[PDB]
């Protein structure tokens, strides 16, 4: 009851009793031929952005607010993908996120794993603006605080209005799934393309956000492991940029 | 079936209200205006926002009153009063002057108005070279966060249509608008804090509920 | 030509009227609709998503995420009461603030049923029961386990299962008239030695499809 | 007779309506029209011909027929730039003043596909190469001629063919964020004894058949 | 074949990757997760397999 996937030449071992979660009803898909007929051709990689990438580890402690990512440019420096990022001028793509833990029956805890679109974040100070740098910082994940921050030019990052000013406990109106550390450990979610143009450029504009959170924070006694390592491992799907020739 | 799309969001509401003259000193004081979005009107905004993509169309009436200024004039007859409304599309001319010569523009749509009779509207259709409308935009103009240059909708300026050398008058124009023929892409969570300004998303944070005594405690019954 | 007469409400401006209007750029082809996942017909497409609830909206706690956390203590306990609550969606503050609670106030009557789910956080380890007991509008809240156990009620052995649903049947609006929920220890929590003592559980609200609103209003939070 | 009822925006005079109107001259039979060579239904097609573009708008000659002239010189000069710019109909100083330049001001939103002629004028005893160089939306302008070569180039042979065409697929409007092209010596010129030494060349643009436009407004050059 | 030799207790996620002959070795985490590679959960398998390709020698 082991499945092991293959995509390239990465290889990653899932169970085959997972749990998959399509965002909205629909797969990933190219914009198929006609929207734009006659000089707006499009191409296709399909080389070795279709793979694994896989980030470092975050360290789940007794204390941790919350991680957040943003797609994309947490994979403007992996690769191929990478490279296709600055060489074209317009592109557009699905993706698969796989989220797992690795903890023991005698730990305990719970968490909520989100993919956002447009999640436009507020700032620190009410009459100010966000930076770039306090927004992402690529393949290493920001942080949510337990407080509330101040500082310049930083996204007010207290967890419990997610940075967004909503209520936190409303954020399962999007693509979302659970972990509980006592029934499993890890999750899938497939998410397409969405916009409203259908190819666009891929520095300035942040499509989706990934967030995890802790709703019951990690515990365990007396000579356990002290942390849990969650890892996430992405695989781009139906990626497409403007033709050169 | 109250709970549709275009039940829900198709309604009336007055979004600006503005005074203007016919004769003053400050020159800008002679003509008023407003940049069309809905981000100024805090209940449309916040009704609006449960949604990331929108779609509509556009339908503006317009309530005008006049009035003769306490300044010391009187004895006089006057005809009723003539005004001008004029519609400016994205990426067009704006006025800087009553006189200005873009009040008189083949492209920018306008409407002639005299006092007494029903009052005026016009219609606008979906303006956009996108595909639709976005609430939310996690990005730069190309540069100020937040902001895309695709949501732009138009302006309206009103005046007054006299000849050379008028008398004292001052008017109020109530805009009234209303989306129409709705469409509606993407569910959000509906906005917890308090709204700062008109264009960030900017907050101070809040409690998540209001307390009660204890985790048991429910009133006693009647 | 055509004898025509005029009837009352003639050349008013009524806010809610339904007329075709004339438009201002009639020589301009709209940009064609794209097919954007996730399109909405119906404000119960969003209440029928269940979300968390504050349960433990008590002093001291209310600007951090423990308001969301039912909190299980270690030891025997087995026959004090763990939580309670009005079920009350639209005034009662620990489900005024949900998906579900956010649209009910919009309206001014609303009538269906409620799906609660209650999750069990803690580790696969520990063992023990609960008693989840129902009592009908117009009844006290039980005193007591034994009570609790004469009416409606569900033993809920978390050992098994980790989850547990309910489904509530008669849900209107306006020392509240309403009906309640309470859970019991029936057991008490039992564990292995190296495992952590406490624990918490979490409560998820929904609506089931036959929910019904009446009377769009403006909301009271904006 | 006939009961009738008002409704709102009766006696108004909207600016753009559409209704019949009285005849003045009922009594007057019109002179019939006439088969008039060189009809026109669309102003599209006024865009689809070509003009001779004014590329060497440099300092000094901004009224003379020297700007329409691109200077090819003479001896060995085998990799330096002919000549650049970026492709930016309606906005651009070099095409803002081409048939295709003036009619695009008069909207506020078009797209389509360009078309660029080069035509040499030369004596026919004159040989040579080009490489002519073709950069998209958001990428720089190369600054030699080896990583011109490595992007979309043609290379253009003067003795073989006199003239060459380039059609440009992505176009629509508003430090620009837009395609460029630029013009590289691969070899330089060659001539036979008692020719002239220096040359020209010609630049021409056109719109392909798939060109839109949208949202009438004033045009900013009056 | 990897195989975790653990109490049935213990949880927690390894990263496996792989890379191609001509390539360097991944320095973190981050870069091993932009190429080829498995998130291994040990709590659910005890196991994970890899094949590899293009094997020959000197």
């Amino acid at each position: 009851r082991v499945r092991s996937i293959t995509l390239g030449n990465s290889t990653i071992t899932t169970q085959e009793s997972a749990n998959v979660v399509v965002a909205y009803g629909r797969w990933p898909e190219y914009l198929k031929d006609n929207e734009a007929t006659a000089e707006d051709q499009p191409t296709q990689p399909d080389v070795a952005t279709c793979r694994f990438y896989t980030l470092e580890s975050v360290t789940w402690e007794r204390d941790s607010p919350g991680w957040w990512w943003k797609f994309p440019d947490a994979l403007k420096d992996m690769g191929l993908f990478g490279q296709n990022m600055y060489y074209h001028y317009l592109g557009r793509a699905g993706y698969t996120i796989h989220v797992q833990c690795n903890a023991s029956k005698f730990h305990q805890g719970c968490l909520m794993v989100v993919c956002v679109p447009e999640a436009e974040m507020g700032c620190s100070q009410v009459d100010g603006t966000v930076n770039e740098h306090s927004l992402s910082e690529g393949e290493t994940a920001k942080k949510f605080a337990s407080t509330s921050t101040n500082g310049t030019n930083t996204v007010q990052s207290i967890v419990t209005n997610a940075g967004m000013g909503v209520g936190v406990g409303n954020l399962t109106i999007f693509p979302h799934q659970w972990i509980n550390l006592r029934t499993n450990n890890c999750a899938t979610i497939v998410m397409p393309y969405i916009n409203n143009v259908p190819m666009d450029n891929m520095f300035r504009h942040h499509n989706f956000t990934l967030m995890i959170i802790p709703f019951v924070p990690l515990d365990y006694s007396s000579d356990s492991s002290t942390y849990v390592p969650i890892t996430v491992t992405v695989a781009p799907m139906c990626a497409e940029y403007n033709g050169l020739r | 079936s109250e709970s549709s799309i275009e039940n829900f969001l198709c309604r009336s509401a007055c979004v600006y209200m503005g005074e203007y003259h016919t004769t003053n000193t400050d020159t800008s004081k002679l003509f008023a205006s407003w940049t069309i979005n809905a981000r100024r009107m805090v209940q449309m905004r916040r009704k609006l926002e449960l949604f990331t993509y929108v779609r509509f169309d556009m339908e503006v009436t317009f309530v005008i009153t006049s009035k003769q200024d306490q300044g010391t004039q009187l004895g006089q007859d006057m005809p009723p009063l003539t005004h001008q409304i004029m519609y400016i599309p994205p990426g067009g001319p704006i006025p800087k002057s009553v006189t200005d010569y873009t009040w008189q523009t083949s492209t920018n749509p306008s409407i002639f108005w005299t006092e007494g009779n029903a009052p005026p509207r016009m219609s606008i259709p979906f303006i956009s070279i996108g595909n639709a409308y976005s609430n939310f935009y996690d990005g730069w103009s190309h540069g100020v966060y937040g902001y895309n240059t695709l949501n732009h909708m138009g302006q309206i300026y009103v005046r007054h249509v006299n000849g050379s050398s008028p008398l004292p008058m001052t008017s109020t124009v109530r805009m009234y608008f209303k989306p129409k023929h709705v469409k509606v892409w993407v569910p959000r969570p509906p906005r917890l804090c308090q709204y700062k300004n008109a264009s960030t998303v900017n907050f101070t944070p809040t409690n998540i509920t209001e307390k009660r005594q204890s985790i048991n405690y429910i009133p006693e019954t009647v | 030509g055509l004898p025509v007469m005029n009837t009352p409400g003639s050349n008013q401006f009524l806010t809610s009227d339904d007329f075709q209007s004339p438009s201002a750029m009639p020589q301009f082809d709209v940009t064609p609709e794209l097919n954007i996942p996730g399109e909405v017909q119906n404000l119960m497409e969003i209440a029928e998503v269940d979300s968390v609830v504050p349960v433990n909206n008590v002093e001291g706690k209310l600007d951090t995420m423990e308001i969301y956390r039912i909190p299980v203590q270690s030891g025997n306990h087995q026959s004090s009461q763990v939580f309670g609550f009005q079920v009350q969606p639209g005034l009662d503050n620990v489900f005024k603030h949900t998906l579900l609670g956010e649209i009910l106030n919009y309206y001014a009557h609303w009538s269906g049923s409620i799906k609660l789910t209650f999750v069990f956080c803690g580790s696969a380890m520990a063992t023990g029961k609960f008693l989840l007991a129902y009592a009908p509008p117009g009844a006290n809240a039980p005193k007591s386990r034994k009570d609790a156990m004469l009416g409606t009620h569900i033993i809920w052995d978390v050992g098994l299962q980790s989850s547990c649903v309910l489904c509530i049947p008669w849900i209107s609006q306006t020392y509240t008239s309403a009906g309640n929920v309470t859970c019991w220890y029936q057991t008490g929590i039992v564990v292995p030695a190296g495992t952590p003592t406490s624990c918490s559980i979490m409560c998820f609200v929904s609506a089931c499809n036959d929910f019904s609103v009446r009377l769009l209003k403006d909301t009271p939070f904006i």
